[PDB]
């Protein structure tokens, strides 16, 4: 029951996130899908892996919400991504923090999200479980990559779409320091924590080569 | 042509899709005019009572008094025992009680039968 | 927030700036008091487009009942100032 | 606690050199970390122990007789 | 200076109170603070007894 | 026990011989002193009881109720001080006399070694309450309300008297100690069934049981604030105390005679809760919440298990304090607005922030937020009911959810949103009202530290 | 301490439709006998620092050059130290 | 003795001092957000020690310090579990909270 | 009450009511904090059909996946001491049927 | 909001409202500015083709099929300005709005601060007290028998007069009081 | 600590490993614990010694109350109220002591589970069996009596249990 | 997977059920049947208190790795040799499981072929 509930939650919430226009709503649906993945991990009898994913998600999702809040405040309390255009150069620190957080969220290798999400996918691929739940989890991973792409493309890449009076500003030490601490965390904490904790479950040493790369392929 | 919108109780019809507003007759215009007239008279009365520097209290609303009185104290004098009221009262006030009685009586009979037969395994069940 | 306290001069400057970018209007002809239908020879749909452009410029929207009776730049500026509580 | 930056009205906002340098430094740090980890730990992505082919195993080690003994 | 006073009144005093309460009142009763038994690996030695755990069976090591 | 009874009686000549402008001060000070004296009753034993004399005894079921009764009087005086300002001195003294008389009867009733003395005092409490409701009530419905509050009660309790005297003709005694030590099983007979009904329904009607609860919204809405407080806090608990006392002689009939009432409660706690969702009066909403809570207490008493009794005692105390606080907050709004309608005065948190804090704390307590004693009682009753039958949880769970809803509904309609524009006579809250709220709420949070004092004799 | 520095608006003649996709919109409209009356109002969105874009792949590789150089230097140092 | 329990309880206890001072004068000044942020950072740095001690050895404790009540054969006491999950999630939550509070000093300035 | 005009100058802007106008019998049911009847872009019946179809399809597919699971081409995991008899429950005074693991 | 509503909307007003709504939802669909300009010119061309129609019946038959088409393709999540009745900050600052009469209940120690402000307040109070008595008679004489047909108020016509019912429009709290 | 009996609350010998450092890097845990000792444990020890000497300057005693045994409910006449009162009080005291015995065994079980850690299912087996025996005895004695329990009801329950056992034994022997 | 496709789209009886595997005696293939070996004893495995699911045939390498991680604490990447040994032993365990699966599949194949040949001979 836990596995099925988690799978349907992650698929449904990623599907909802795939087409939202409020930035906060997109990040909230991403949070819900990650929670569904955590419940899927619990269902396949891997509690320590779920706790590790909790720890990594904390870092990178909190940084993502801080970057969204920075954009919202700088654009005069505007939250719709239809009305934010070219911010890649207009505010570069939020851009780089958001890119790094999106890469960690999508399980880019050797980042904080790698050490949890990659192991989750490998564990669900090699267990006596539902086929439907496995397929839903894979589609959810693809949709995670897809909605991260949506956020970046509609918030940073195009031409500006905000009102003419430009009040863009990042130069506040409080914002920069608060974001950069969790940036360093979302780069290194996965490696540090994974190397520091004792082993709590049997590893998946030998897997088919196509099955080892499935998370990267779907992403 | 485009697929039609079907209104429901919890999703009503848009005002812009009402055929009634496209059938305009002088009587409809006069009705709208007198509706606005009574609305404006009420608004003028309220705004006269509202901007008064001398007033230092609550502006009593007869509409609110009528609403509360009709909801609370006007029910019984207008109640009439009919087949509909009798049947609905009997159902909504008796059915749940007997349904729940059957449920709990059956469950406790099964539990007591199991206890008497000795096959319940009440180990560690100290606090009751 | 960190939003500058906009003044009536700024509102008038921005309104005239938006109106001068409307190529249907000759920048020489129009003034603050220039009426839209008579002095400038504009249509009603042109007026609603002007109101939408003002809404986009200032980041807030004007209700249709109030918008439909804004016929001069001066009263547009006055409406914005009254809405934003800008005395000066 | 920041510095004074004025609005621009339809022009690109004023940028501080410090924020540009910090952002570029952190991006370069991320990419260097990824490349370093891939150089030193390449098996965390590609695996270390090869997957055997079951059909390639001979019938001797699988306890298979030539279809007549039992 | 403010950081010194903050570290004194907000960390040192509470840690003093809690350590006193734990060391002299909480532990006066049995089973109030129960500790997970430390792990013993082959080859280790105990401070209390001094005995040495014998090593393992010499597994045949290769690769 | 006379160390509490005699000062309560001396409150009367103290009141009548007081100066015209010093009655409230004297009454409040000496009521608080009497409450401080009454606090000493809380020292109880795990053995039988505190048998002071042949007439009066005290237990750990009686002690919290006595302390609550003594504590309520100063609060009732503080809340009554306001609306009786333009009254003559004699009528103010008469009002205070009615309150003192009610307290004296209540104190004696809770000790009451004998059952017919308990009946006499448990009925004597009816006259001061009736005079309070029908003399100092504001609306014209008070008279009708009083009639209901009277006749319902008597209709339930005239048979009980008969049962009681009949019991003394067969047992030979109505002393509770002898009644407990010489108890015998009740055989399953029609006469025994009707004796059970006569013994039970008198306390059933005062809880109130669902279906017999029609007097309560009338009496609580139409009464003055002190009357509402004493009705919601203490007078409802007389039925629970009496049921706890008298169920010792009704076994094993209670094993199956309890089925009609348990259902009436378990389903009823739903209905009344749902009623609170659509209510345009604040007092009516608080009254229906009281009905729901006492329905859960009824289920606890009928289940007849140790956890049930502990939870029931805790819930009686918690509900008394919470309902008194909520009635006081509603009255503070009413004395400003004069309407008693929830939808009319809105957005009051902006205008009165500290009173909004009091409203939030009261709503949280009524919602049964842990570790408040409200949740302790509710959780003990829920666990006992789950042991009784694993299906009850469904109904119980539903009630919990619904409770939260209407509680926060009351908090959001009155305190949040935009203020009503035309109401401009909302003065800042007086020190008297804030002190009343604080003295209501602080004992609850202090009692959460020592719950064993309100968990009954079965702790 | 707030932003009171009397910011001045640029000159409205600065904004021209030329060199922007609004020009292509105008050609496609004139192919049907239509014209854009508000075209110059949005030209500022393609004129200044907003005139140049970055691809998604380029956005993801924001600092790959410096990072790769540092990685090469560090791995060379590791090779020159381990081989000792 | 065994600094594990003292340090773990010290984090949780010093997280509550600003709530006690919310009725003091600092709550009426503009230094309160900085006060809370500094308290949270100090608590995080303090909690970083039991994590190190668990990482080195694997220290795990149960602290039942205050006995609330006893319903016959059931004893309810104030008990804290300081296992791997607790001592790993406390530093992460405190770190993220410190960052969020420093961000909020800027976001909620008006 | 949600579908009343939000741009009118009501006497009670939060409740969207005018002083003196008749009040609907069920005003507290429609107060913008509760059930609203605003028209939707998609019809109610279509919405119900689509949502119920999605939920039923998901439930059926989960049941199918339960019938037809997914696994790997491996045998059961082997544990040395009689499938860890003593460390899983125990009962050291019954001498169970010992189990032996086949080395291949 | 400020303007008094009329008894009905004419055909011209309904057409204009449809045009504005369709333009807004088209802008929501076409995110990029140049694409929006292209399709907005297309929409305007489609809109003014029937500008010169003379009969009422077929003009009313249009703007009906038009509204049906709008409802079918209405972008179920349109863009909303943050302060609009559906925006993310619609009533954000209404909890900071306090009436002016609350200042009448301040303690004298609180009114000791800000003496100039409260002196100006007393001047405003006196002005309101006189102008109200003038305004009542003005509105009594001006209004038609049987009450007011529409909820529009007249201006002041004399030298020292103030517009009737002005106190609660002039003394609004603010848009962002804190 | 002498404050409690070691036989009532048993504990294992608590063997602990000895530090065997395999690298030359200094671990921060030892430095942090030495700093904790110097900055926390010494002032706390000094304060405790001061308070303890202050207590030693004024020493007094309290005693555990002893209760005589009285005849139980099985030897009371039908209506003899005084003997019933004494027996009821004695039965209530016995019930409280039995509750506390069950509490002690529960504490033993709980402490052991935490101490054992991973091998609690095998290691804590002795503790589990004791709890089962005590729970069975307590449940037989005091279950289903109700809120209005008394010595007479417990006696009646025991009488009916003995009757059932006697009937079963007779039917088994005569089988 | 291909085995899922073979079992669920082809013949179920042709391939083993993982729940009831193995269905054939260990001595059916060859009578040698060498026994597996355990290096870690019961008591030291209990003292290290690894996990119930970690107390498998590779537990000596896990004990060595835990001794490593405890001894060289600050250097959290000191001995990667022991991690490699534990991973290699677990790899060998998994390949043994795969071999068991394949043996059962081939034994089922030959049993079904025997049944078919016997049926054909009886038909003739
Ligand atoms: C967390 C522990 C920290 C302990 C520090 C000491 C705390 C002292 C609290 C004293 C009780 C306050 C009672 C309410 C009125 C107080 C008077 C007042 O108006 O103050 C204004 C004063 C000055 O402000 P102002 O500018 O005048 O106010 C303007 C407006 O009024 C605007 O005012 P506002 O918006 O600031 O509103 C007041 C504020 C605060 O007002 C309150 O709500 C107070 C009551 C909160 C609980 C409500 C009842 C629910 C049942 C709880 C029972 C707890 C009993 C604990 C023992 C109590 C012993 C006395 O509202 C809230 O904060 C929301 C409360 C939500 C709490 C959620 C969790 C509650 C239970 C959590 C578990 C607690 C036990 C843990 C046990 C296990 C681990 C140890 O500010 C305060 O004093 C704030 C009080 C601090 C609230 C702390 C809430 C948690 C503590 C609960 C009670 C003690 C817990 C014991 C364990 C501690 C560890
Ligand atoms: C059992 C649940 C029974 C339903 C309880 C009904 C409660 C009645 C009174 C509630 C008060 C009314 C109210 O709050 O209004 C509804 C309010 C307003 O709607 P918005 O979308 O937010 O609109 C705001 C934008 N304009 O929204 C709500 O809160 C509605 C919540 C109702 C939930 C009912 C459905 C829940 C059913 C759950 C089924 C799943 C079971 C669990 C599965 C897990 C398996 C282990
Ligand atoms: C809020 C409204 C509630 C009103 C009260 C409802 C409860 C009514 C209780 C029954 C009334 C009778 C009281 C009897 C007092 C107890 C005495 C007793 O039980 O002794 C019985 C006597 O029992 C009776 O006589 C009972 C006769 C009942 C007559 C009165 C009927 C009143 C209505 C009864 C039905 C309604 C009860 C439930 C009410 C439901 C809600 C309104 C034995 O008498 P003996 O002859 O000495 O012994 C027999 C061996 N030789
Ligand atoms: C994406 C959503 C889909 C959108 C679909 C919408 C479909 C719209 C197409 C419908 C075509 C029509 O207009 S339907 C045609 C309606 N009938 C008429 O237009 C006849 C007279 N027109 C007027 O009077 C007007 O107001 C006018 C003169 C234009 C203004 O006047 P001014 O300015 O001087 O005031």
């Amino acid at each position: 029951m836990t596995l099925c509930l988690g799978a349907i939650t992650t698929l449904f919430t990623a599907l909802c996130a795939i087409t939202q226009n409020d930035i906060k709503k997109i990040v909230a649906f991403s949070t819900s899908s990650q929670l569904g993945l955590m419940m899927v991990t619990i269902g396949i009898n891997q509690p320590h892996l779920a706790f590790l994913h909790i720890c990594m998600h904390a870092f990178f999702k909190a940084m993502l919400f801080m970057c969204s809040g920075s954009i919202i405040h700088s654009l005069n309390d505007e939250q719709d991504i239809r009305k934010m255009g070219g911010l890649y150069k207009a505010m570069p620190f939020t851009t780089t923090a958001l890119i790094i957080g999106s890469l960690a969220l999508t399980g880019m290798p050797y980042l904080t999200g790698f050490y949890s999400k990659d192991l989750i996918i490998e564990a669900v691929n090699m267990s006596y479980t539902n086929a439907w739940a496995l397929l839903m989890t894979l589609i959810a991973t693809s949709l995670t990559a897809a909605y991260s792409t949506r956020i970046i493309f509609f918030a940073f890449l195009g031409k500006p779409r905000f009102p003419p009076l430009v009040l863009i500003n990042e130069n506040n030490p409080l914002l920069i320091n608060s974001i950069k601490r969790l940036l360093i965390g979302s780069i290194f904490a996965g490696f540090i924590i994974s190397n520091n904790i004792p082993p709590m479950t049997v590893p998946n040493t030998t897997m088919p080569l196509y099955m080892k790369m499935t998370a990267l392929i779907v992403t | 042509s485009f697929p039609k919108y079907k209104p429901s109780r919890l999703a009503t019809l848009p005002a812009t899709l009402d055929p009634a507003e496209y059938d305009i007759s002088p009587e409809t215009r006069k009705a709208q005019a007198e509706r606005l007239a009574i609305r404006s008279r009420l608004k003028r009365e309220y705004l006269l009572q509202y901007n008064d520097p001398n007033r230092l209290g609550v502006i009593e609303d007869p509409a609110l008094i009528r609403w509360t009185y009709a909801r609370s104290a006007n029910i019984y004098p207008n109640f009439r025992p009919t087949p509909k009221t009798s049947l609905l009262g009997a159902l909504f006030g008796i059915g749940p009680l007997f349904f729940w009685y059957y449920v709990f009586k059956t469950d406790r009979d099964k539990k007591e039968k199991l206890i008497q037969e000795g096959k319940l395994d009440q180990t560690f069940n100290i606090s009751y | 927030s960190d939003a500058p306290p906009l003044t009536l001069e700024a509102i008038k400057d921005r309104v005239l700036y938006v109106l001068k970018l409307y190529d249907k209007i000759d920048p020489e002809k129009l003034s603050v008091n220039s009426h839209f239908m008579k002095d400038l020879g504009l249509d009603s749909l042109d007026q609603v487009e002007i109101i939408m452009a003002m809404e986009d410029e200032f980041g807030f929207e004007i209700p249709d009942i109030d918008a439909e009776k804004l016929m001069c730049p001066q009263e547009i500026v006055d409406y914005i100032a009254d809405k934003k509580d800008v005395y000066e | 606690g920041g510095v004074h930056i004025e609005p621009r009205y339809r022009q690109f906002p004023q940028l501080t050199r410090s924020q540009l340098i910090q952002a570029e430094f952190f991006s370069a740090t991320m990419w260097f970390w990824i490349l370093w980890r891939f150089w030193h730990d390449s098996d965390a992505v590609l695996g270390h122990f090869p997957y055997p082919d079951p059909s390639q195993w001979t019938d001797e080690e699988l306890g298979i007789l030539p279809d007549d003994e039992d | 200076y403010r950081h010194s006073i903050f570290a004194v009144t907000h960390v040192l005093i509470p840690v003093w109170i809690i350590h006193y309460y734990l060391k002299y009142h909480v532990t006066a009763k049995p089973y109030t603070v129960v500790e997970r038994k430390p792990r013993i690996f082959p080859g280790d030695t105990i401070l209390e007894t001094g005995e040495v755990i014998p090593l393992m069976k010499e597994f045949p090591d290769q690769h | 026990m006379l160390k509490i009874i005699i000062p309560t009686t001396m409150l009367l000549p103290m009141t009548w011989m007081s100066k015209h402008n010093m009655i409230w001060i004297n009454a409040t000070v000496h009521s608080l002193l009497i409450s401080l004296i009454s606090l000493s009753l809380l020292n109880q034993l795990g053995e039988n009881s505190l048998n002071f004399s042949l007439t009066f005894f005290s237990d750990s079921l009686s002690a919290p109720l006595l302390v609550l009764t003594t504590w309520l009087l100063p609060l009732m005086l503080m809340a009554s001080q306001s609306h009786l300002s333009k009254e003559t001195t004699t009528r103010k003294k008469l009002y205070i006399t009615m309150l003192i008389l009610l307290q004296l009867f209540l104190i004696m009733t809770f000790t009451a070694t004998e059952l017919i003395l308990f009946y006499i005092l448990f009925e004597a409490t009816l006259v001061p309450t009736l005079i309070i409701i029908t003399r100092w009530g504001n609306q014209t419905e008070r008279l009708n309300a009083g009639l209901y509050f009277l006749f319902y009660t008597l209709a339930g309790s005239l048979p009980l008297l008969v049962a009681l005297v009949y019991i003394q003709n067969t047992t030979g005694s109505l002393n509770f100690l002898i009644i407990h030590y010489w108890s015998h099983p009740l055989s399953n007979s029609w006469s025994n069934i009707f004796m059970w009904l006569a013994c039970i329904m008198a306390f059933m009607v005062k809880m109130p049981l669902y279906g017999l609860h029609l007097w309560l919204p009338k009496a609580h809405v139409e009464a003055p604030i002190a009357g509402s407080m004493v009705l919601a806090a203490v007078l409802l608990k007389l039925g629970g105390y009496g049921m706890m006392r008298i169920t010792t002689i009704l076994n094993p009939l209670t094993n199956y005679m309890a089925y009609p009432f348990l259902m009436l409660s378990m389903w009823g706690m739903i209905m009344t809760s749902s009623i609170c969702l659509r209510q345009t009066d604040l007092k009516s909403l608080i009254a229906y919440s009281s009905v729901s809570h006492m329905a859960l207490v009824i289920v606890a008493i009928m289940i007849q298990t140790p956890w049930s009794f502990m939870g029931a005692t805790a819930l009686m105390i918690a509900h008394g304090l919470t309902s008194s606080m909520l009635f006081c907050l509603a009255n503070t709004n009413y004395e400003r607005v004069h309407s008693r309608t929830m939808i009319l005065a809105r957005g009051l948190q902006t205008l009165l922030p500290l009173m909004a804090t009091w409203w939030l704390v009261a709503s949280l307590t009524n919602l049964a937020l842990p570790p408040s004693i409200n949740l302790i009682g509710e959780l003990f009753i829920i666990t006992a009911s789950f042991s009784w039958s694993n299906i009850t949880i469904i109904l119980m769970g539903m009630n919990m959810m619904i409770t939260a809803l209407y509680s926060l509904y009351m908090l959001i309609t009155t305190q949040r949103g935009k203020y009503t524009h035309h109401i401009n006579n909302i003065k800042p809250s007086f020190t008297r009202e804030n002190a009343l709220m604080a003295l209501h709420i602080l004992p609850l949070l202090l009692l959460t530290l020592n719950p064993k004092m309100i968990l009954g004799p079965l702790y | 301490e707030h932003g009171h520095s009397k910011m001045e608006l640029p000159d409205y003649k600065q904004w021209k439709i030329e060199g922007t996709p609004l020009e292509t919109v105008q050609e496609k409209l004139a192919a049907r006998g239509l014209r854009d009356p508000w075209g110059r109002n949005e030209a500022w969105r393609y004129s200044g620092g907003f005139a140049n874009n970055v691809s998604f792949v380029g956005a993801l590789l924001k600092g790959f050059k410096w990072g790769f150089a540092a990685f090469v230097v560090a791995v060379g140092a590791e090779y020159y130290l381990e081989s000792q | 003795m065994n600094p594990f329990a003292s340090l773990t309880l010290t984090t949780l206890t010093i997280l509550t001092i600003p709530i006690m001072m919310s009725n003091s004068n600092i709550y009426k000044t503009n230094l309160y957000p900085n006060y809370v942020k500094t308290t949270v950072s100090y608590a995080f740095t303090l909690s970083l020690v039991p994590l190190l001690m668990f990482m080195h050895t694997g220290q795990e404790m149960i602290i039942s310090n205050w006995h609330w009540m006893t319903l016959q054969t059931v004893e309810l006491s104030l008990s804290f579990k300081m296992d791997y999950f607790s001592v790993m999630f406390i530093p992460v939550a405190l770190f993220v909270t410190w960052s969020i509070m420093e961000f909020s000093m800027w976001y909620m300035h008006s | 009450q949600q579908e009343r005009d939000p741009w009118y100058d009501w006497d009670h802007p939060d409740l969207r009511l005018n002083w003196g106008e008749p009040i609907h019998w069920d005003l507290d049911m429609y107060i913008r904090n509760r059930v609203d009847t605003s028209p939707t872009p998609v019809s109610w019946n279509t919405m119900c059909k689509h949502l119920f179809g999605f939920v039923a399809f998901m439930l059926f597919m989960f049941w199918v996946g339960e019938i037809y699971p997914s696994y790997q081409p491996v045998g059961p995991k082997q544990y040395p001491y009689n499938d860890l008899y003593l460390e899983r429950g125990g009962d050291p005074t019954k001498e169970p049927e010992p189990v032996v693991h086949y080395e291949i | 909001a400020f303007s008094a509503p009329a008894a009905y909307l004419t055909h011209q007003q309904k057409v204009l409202r449809l045009y504005k709504r369709a333009l807004r939802h088209l802008e929501s669909w076409c995110v990029h500015r140049d694409k929006y300009r292209y399709f907005a010119c297309l929409m305007r061309a489609r809109f003014d083709e029937h500008k010169n129609e003379k009969d009422m019946v077929k003009a009313t038959q249009l703007l009906r099929q038009a509204e049906e088409e709008f409802w079918y393709g209405q972008h179920p999540q349109p863009y909303i300005f943050p302060e609009s009745p559906g925006g993310t900050s619609y009533e954000r600052y209404e909890c900071y709005k306090v009436p002016e009469w609350c200042l009448d209940d301040w303690h004298p120690s609180e009114k000791a601060m800000y003496p100039d402000y409260f002196a100006k307040r007393e001047q405003w109070k006196r002005l309101r007290r006189e102008s109200w008595e003038r305004e009542v008679k003005q509105l009594q004489e001006e209004t038609p028998p049987g009450g007011p047909r529409t909820e529009a108020l007249p201006p002041a016509r004399k030298e020292g007069d103030l517009p009737p019912l002005w106190w609660h429009i002039v003394t609004r709290p603010r848009e962002r009081p804190m | 600590p002498d404050s409690w009996d070691k036989d009532v609350y048993p504990e294992p010998p608590r063997r602990t490993p000895a530090p065997a450092p395999q690298t030359s890097l200094p671990n921060p845990v030892t430095y942090l614990t030495k700093i904790f000792d110097l900055l926390v444990d010494r002032p706390v020890t000094l304060a405790r010694e001061f308070i303890e000497q202050q207590h030693a300057k004024n020493r007094y005693y309290y005693y555990h109350r002893e209760f005589r045994r009285v005849p139980d409910i099985t030897e009371c006449e039908e209506k003899d109220i005084l003997c019933m009162f004494e027996a009821e009080m004695q039965w209530r005291r016995d019930y409280k002591v039995d509750q506390e015995i069950v509490n002690i065994i529960q504490e033993r079980l709980k402490a052991c589970q935490q101490r054992e850690g991973e091998s609690y299912r095998q290691n804590c087996a002795k503790e589990l069996e004791q709890f089962t025996q005590v729970s069975k005895a307590f449940q037989d004695r005091y279950s289903d009596l109700g809120a209005h329990y008394s010595a007479r009801k417990c006696l009646a329950k025991q009488k009916q249990r003995m009757l059932a056992e006697r009937k079963a034994a007779k039917e088994a022997a005569a089988a | 997977g291909a085995h899922l496709a073979r079992r669920y789209l082809g013949d179920a009886s042709k391939e083993p059920d993982p729940l009831r595997m193995p269905t054939f005696p260990p001595d059916y293939g060859f009578p040698e049947r060498k026994e597996r070996e355990m290096v870690a004893t019961q008591q030291e495995m209990n003292d290290a208190q690894l996990m119930l699911q970690q107390r498998d045939y590779c537990a000596h390498y896990l004990i060595q790795l835990l001794k490593c991680k405890r001894d060289s604490f600050p250097n959290f990447l000191a001995c990667k040799h022991e991690q490699h040994d534990w991973d290699y032993c677990e790899h060998l365990d998994y390949v043994k499981r795969m071999k068991e699966f394949e043996r059962e599949r081939r034994l089922l194949q030959r049993k079904k072929r025997r049944e078919q040949r016997e049926a054909e001979m009886a038909r003739g």
